[PDB]
């Protein structure tokens, strides 16, 4: 029994051990109550504006579209406190944790951006925060391990499996199943068991609401398409949500193509996996023929996840949203292009969305199109990884 | 078939509880796993709970995580697990055999086909660890259609509605969870389960087996005195496999002594 629909068509649900159902039901009830509570909404709004810095800018990127009929805007979640869109919904979930009387926070992280966001919100709001992070991601995203520990969070390296985001997710859930009376699991994406895909969307939807108002003010019309990278789904559904009923607006999600879809070393389950049950949800999975969950791959730790949130699987199934992939090398070019020609250093995750927008422009340069890319984070955490790659290329 | 019902009827006549070990199928290898399971039965196991190696066993702590890894290192597949189950049932016609599954392995090639294959090899029950009662309908329906007992979890935080559902929907045995958390011998249950055991009997639920953290004979006796029909022990068994990988002879000898002692605790 739930208050809200746990499914998006055939996708979603609550595939957790029985022990965790009271925790999910409590979270759902607290969310439904808080969404009706003017005091909660005002606290949340206060934090978003005066602490995180909302609304974020919408930047018109003129150099990189020169000589084409593409107009490209970047929604600047890289300017949010913490450096990524992850901060938005962490502030709301932390308020939910306090509303439920939890004193501790469990969080997974791969890009370390959700870990940093969870740690900063816990420091602000008086919660004891512990972060699970794959040992591989500890290294390739180390500037954030430094940030998290300075803010008082416990950071726990995970060496199991691929030593990346999937494995951190596993240990966060294992931990929560034995600590849920005192710890809230601050899941970092629009995936997992209900109610997380719903809560995370509603606590990210200001991205698209602001974008819509900003595009209308500057261009007098809706975008032709909005474009976002898809690791678990949160920045993309945050951008998409307010446009879903505007049927003229394309919704384009970009999965990581890794070394190339044909190599199997990618993170693109929505278009190249098949439906399965894992991480509390029925959703597209990278899996073996036998039903073992695969390991994913991406140059970008934040997209290195072998599943995807159920609302994206649904929006794809009905044709409302379209999903594509972008390889490591395509993402790296877009990263370089934004640094050099717009003076913005993007997260490698966000660079996948940018790369697809640049492809849309370059492939049809005389096509008139008004596009928005969700620039979900800044790239400071990536500058060392990008350095080592271009050095090994002789660049 | 009726293997659980016959077991508990025989156990009640002898006024004793069930001891049910768990191991991972194919840990540390197929043929060593088969000998391990024969040793568990010869030492007095009343029933078996058997795990199919899964890539991401999110209800399991480190001990059984590593059992899964060992089986994968031996290349063990679900198809080989069903081959093993056929060989076990061929040797042991009456012992109740329950599988510990994760949902994706049941869903993968069709839920109905999975339970049909369980029926063909002689499995008696299936517990799907990440399917709560709220999601259970296609699993329990497919189980019952193929004469498989669907095993439901009664957690310590169970309310009255959950007790009634688990009592109505389940067959074979009710899984009485000792505590929150994941599998593991290092962490023993804290709460008394007397109130839930008796509500389950009131609602005519399948007989209860307590599991999670049962590693000592006293715990087996205590579960039986509390009213449960028996107890399950996994990590304590698997630790003996892990500790004796280099000595399969001393592995089976120490498994035999442990199972014997745990079973003897169920007799009073
Ligand atoms: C700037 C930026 N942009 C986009 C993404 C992609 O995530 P999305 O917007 O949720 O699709 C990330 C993802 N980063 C993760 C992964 N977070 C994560 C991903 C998948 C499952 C669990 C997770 O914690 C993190 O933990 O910080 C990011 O940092
Ligand atoms: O002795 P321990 O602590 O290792 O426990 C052994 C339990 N092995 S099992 O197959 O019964 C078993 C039963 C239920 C499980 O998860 C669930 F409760 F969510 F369903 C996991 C394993
Ligand atoms: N559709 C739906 C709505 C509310 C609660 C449960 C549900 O399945
Ligand atoms: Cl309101
Ligand atoms: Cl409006
Ligand atoms: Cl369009
Ligand atoms: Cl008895
Ligand atoms: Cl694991
Ligand atoms: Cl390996
Ligand atoms: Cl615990
Ligand atoms: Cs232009
Ligand atoms: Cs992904």
């Amino acid at each position: 029994t739930t208050l809200l629909n746990p499914y998006f068509g055939e996708f979603g649900g609550m595939y957790v051990p029985q022990i965790l159902m009271p925790a999910l039901n409590q979270l759902e009830e607290a969310f439904v109550s808080a969404q009706k509570d003017p005091e909660f909404q005002a606290q949340f709004a206060d934090l978003l504006k005066n602490y995180a810095g909302r609304p974020t800018a919408l930047t018109k990127c003129q150099n990189i579209t020169a000589g084409t009929r593409t107009t490209l805007y970047l929604k600047r979640e890289d300017l949010l406190h913490g450096g990524a869109h992850k901060t938005n919904q962490v502030l709301g979930q932390a308020l939910l944790a306090k509303r439920m009387g939890k004193s501790e926070i469990i969080a997974e992280t791969g890009a370390g951006a959700h870990g940093v966001a969870s740690a900063l919100a816990s420091a602000l709001l008086g919660l004891k925060c512990r972060i699970y992070m794959g040992a591989k991601d500890v290294e390739r995203q180390s500037p954030n391990v430094f940030r998290m520990r300075l803010m008082g969070a416990e950071v726990i390296p995970v060496h199991s499996g691929s030593a990346t985001l999937k494995d951190a997710c596993n240990e966060a859930l294992r931990d929560w199943s034995g600590s849920y009376e005192t710890a809230h699991y601050m899941l970092g994406t629009a995936a997992g068991p209900h109610p997380y895909p719903t809560i995370v969307r509603e606590f990210q939807r200001m991205i698209g609401e602001e974008t819509k108002a900003q595009i209308l003010d500057k261009e007098g019309r809706l975008p032709d398409a909005v474009i976002a990278c898809v690791g678990g789904g949160s920045n993309a559904i945050g951008m998409f949500a307010d446009f879903i009923n505007d049927t003229s607006v394309g919704l384009i999600g970009v999965e990581p193509g890794g070394h190339g879809i044909e190599t199997g070393e990618h993170g693109a389950p929505l278009k190249h996996g098949r439906v399965g049950i894992y991480f509390g949800m029925k959703a597209p999975m990278m899996q073996t023929a036998d039903g073992q969950i695969e390991e994913s791959y991406s140059i970008s730790a934040g997209l290195d996840f072998p599943s995807v949130g159920p609302q994206h699987a649904y929006l794809n199934s009905i044709g409302r949203a379209d999903y594509v992939s972008i390889t490591d090398d395509e993402a790296l070019e877009a990263f370089k292009t934004l640094c050099r020609h717009e003076g913005i250093i993007p997260a490698l995750e966000s660079s996948h969305a940018l790369a697809h927008a640049l492809k849309m422009m370059r492939e049809q340069p005389e096509k008139e199109q008004l596009l928005v890319v969700n620039l979900s984070g800044r790239g400071d955490k990536d500058i060392f990884t990008v350095h080592d790659i271009l050095k090994a290329r002789g660049e | 078939m009726e293997r659980y019902e016959n077991l508990f009827a025989q156990l009640n006549d002898r006024r004793e509880g069930a001891f049910v070990p768990f191991v991972t199928l194919g840990d540390p290898g197929i043929e060593q796993s088969l000998k391990i399971i024969d040793t568990l039965i010869d030492a007095g196991a009343d029933a078996l709970e058997l795990g199919v190696p899964f890539s991401d066993p999110l209800a399991d702590g480190p001990t059984i995580q590593n059992a899964n890894l060992r089986a994968f290192a031996a290349g063990v597949t679900p198809a080989q697990c069903f081959e093993m189950l056929a060989l076990i049932r061929e040797k042991h016609p009456t012992i109740p055999i329950g599988l510990l599954m994760y949902a994706n392995l049941v869903f993968n090639n069709g839920i109905d086909a999975f339970y049909a294959r369980c029926e063909q090899v002689g499995v008696d029950s299936v517990l799907v660890a990440d399917v709560p009662v709220e999601e259970s309908a296609p699993f329990r329906q497919a189980a019952l259609r193929h004469n498989i007992a669907p095993i439901f979890i009664c957690p310590p935080n169970a309310d009255d509605d959950l007790l009634r559902q688990v009592a109505s929907y389940g067959r074979g045995y009710t899984y009485l969870l000792s505590r929150s958390g994941v599998t593991g011998a290092e962490n023993r249950g804290a709460l008394p389960l007397h109130h839930l055991i008796e509500k389950l009997k009131e609602y005519h639920a399948a007989p209860a087996l307590q599991g999670f953290g049962i590693s000592s004979p006293e715990q087996v006796s205590a579960a039986v005195r509390a009213g449960a029909a028996g107890a399950i022990s996994g990590s304590a068994i698997v630790k003996i496999i892990e500790k004796n990988l280099a000595s399969p002879k001393q592995m089976l000898a120490e498994l035999r002594s442990f199972v014997s002692a745990m079973k003897a605790a169920s007799r009073a």
